């Protein structure tokens, strides 16, 4: 079919990351949608697109992406910070507070 | 502080491993547009149209740099 080499996948992830730093959240989502279409298991591409969705005022979609990374990677504290930022954009400040609280617990439990 | 959570999100999105292409950005971009040009899904088409316009805008930059000697 249409395959992407590991060097091409990381190069496409790099371009999506460079657009995110330049305030181009829309262009970052478009590039990373193609990466996660060919390779949905790309873990680094989902984290970068999740932040790109947060900066694009798409909290209803970033919430399901943040909850996706929690089920597939529950040992990362950053997943709850994205969920806290996603649910905050959805008007659920009560749910966003619990997600931020869970982020502070995992972030402190990983440092010593 | 919200400033700490903003940087933590940027660090969370920053991927590890810049570490594969040493000033080979032009050839890596040509190969990327070629693989995405044969896509059918709207995710692959929108990314192909996006990279095509970036390459077209690159020609304006070279003409500006050429006039700057």
């Amino acid at each position: 079919n249409i395959t992407l080499t590991k060097r091409q996948q990381e190069f496409l992830l790099l371009n999506g990351w460079l657009q995110l730093q330049c305030g181009h959240a829309e262009r970052a989502c478009i590039l990373l949608d193609a990466l996660l279409t060919l390779n949905p298991e790309h873990l680094a591409g989902r984290r970068c697109r999740l932040v790109a969705l947060l900066n694009n005022n798409q909290g209803e979609r970033a919430e399901k992406e943040a909850q996706w990374l929690i089920s597939h990677d529950p040992l990362q504290a950053g997943n709850w910070l994205c969920l806290s930022r996603a649910q905050q954009l959805n008007g659920d400040l009560d749910k966003a507070r619990h997600a931020y609280q869970h982020y502070l617990e995992l972030k402190d439990h990983n440092e010593s | 502080m919200e400033r700490l959570a903003d940087r933590a999100l940027l660090d969370f999105a920053t991927p590890h491993r810049d570490l594969l292409r040493p000033v080979d950005f032009h050839q890596a971009m040509q190969g990327l547009r070629s693989v995405l040009a044969e896509g059918q899904s709207p995710e692959l088409r929108a990314a192909a149209i996006l990279l095509e316009q970036m390459h077209a805008d690159e020609q304006l930059m070279q003409m500006t740099l050429h006039l700057l000697h």
